[PDB]
């Protein structure tokens, strides 16, 4: 098994937070890396950034530096995302996605989620 | 659980007999630098056993 | 982003192609650019990992490899199981990663 458990989909209030968690299972949660992609139900799909449950070290991209946190829970082998203003833009589902990497960051994106539909509303 | 055993995995050289490596500076990427970010080049050294 | 061209055809049989036309920055001298398989209502998959290696399970009828600029992938032998869209994607300097806007494979 390397299937990843993916949280329930969530509704939220505009403006507000909202958290996504998915927990690993099977392989070895320790070195391989865990990033963060966003697929808005349009069109296309966009990369936020990853977090490893090794170091714990984050990065982002310009556009949610700043505006999301990202955070690790190794006692339960799972890793959390965290957005802050859940805008109406970002209706999205959110994919955690594995590297084949084993240690080293390459974005070799192998094994997703079966997908946290996020819901923005007014 | 029991990941707190970790191992050294990337160093810039050999050890030296009974050399005690503590710190957990940035492997080198064989590229420019990175001085203090991980990712792509100049990944994390250490490694948890699990 | 990656520039991209939207769409492509064929019937089962035959062969097809799909690219997108990425910046020879970015995409040309930045390797590790990999394609993905997306059905619509489920994960996708990685298809090409490097610039033109298949991951383990990968069917003999993809290939792919950058060109200049460009990176493209072609199908040849389709069938109904190809029936999703196909995103490209590259590193693109400092952590800042970044997709395709996405081909749909259309299959007669
Ligand atoms: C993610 O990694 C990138 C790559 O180094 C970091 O970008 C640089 O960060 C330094 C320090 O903040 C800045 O002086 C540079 O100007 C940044 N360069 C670019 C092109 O953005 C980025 O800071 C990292 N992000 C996190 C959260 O660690
Ligand atoms: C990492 O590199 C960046 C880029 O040079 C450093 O940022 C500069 O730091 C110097 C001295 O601290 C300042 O005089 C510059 O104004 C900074 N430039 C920018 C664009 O931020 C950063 O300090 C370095 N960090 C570490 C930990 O070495």
């Amino acid at each position: 098994q390397v299937q990843l458990v993916q949280s329930g989909a969530e509704v939220k209030k505009p403006g507000a937070s909202v958290k996504v968690s998915c927990k690993a299972s099977g392989y070895t949660f320790t070195g391989y890396y865990m990033h963060w992609v966003r697929q808005a139900p349009g069109q296309g799909l966009e990369w936020m950034g990853w977090i490893n449950p090794n170091s714990g070290g984050t990065n982002y991209t310009q556009m949610f530096q700043g505006r999301v946190t990202m955070t690790r829970d190794t006692s339960i082998s799972t890793a959390y995302m965290e957005v802050s203003r859940l805008r109406s833009d970002d209706t999205a589902v959110y994919y955690c996605a594995r590297d084949r990497s084993w240690a080293v960051v390459y974005y070799y994106m192998d094994v997703w989620g079966k997908g946290t539909t996020v819901t923005v509303s007014s | 659980g029991n990941y707190n055993y970790l191992y050294r995995l990337f160093r810039k050289s050999n050890l030296k007999p009974f050399e005690r490596d503590i710190s957990t500076e940035i492997y080198q990427a064989g590229s420019t630098p990175c001085n203090g970010v991980e990712g792509f080049n100049c990944y994390f050294p250490l490694q948890s056993y699990g | 982003a990656l520039t991209q061209p939207p769409s492509a055809s064929g019937s089962p049989g035959q062969s097809v192609t799909i690219s997108c036309t990425g910046t020879s920055s970015d995409v040309g001298g930045y390797n590790y650019v990999s394609w993905y398989q997306q059905h619509p209502g489920k994960a996708p998959k990685l298809m090409i990992y490097e610039v033109s290696k298949r991951p383990s399970g990968v069917p003999d009828r993809f290939s792919g490899s950058k060109s200049g600029n460009t990176a493209s992938l072609t199908v040849s032998g389709l069938q109904a199981e190809d029936e999703a869209d196909y995103y490209c994607s590259s590193y693109a300097g400092s952590n800042n990663l970044v997709f395709g806007g996405g081909t749909k494979l259309t299959v007669l």
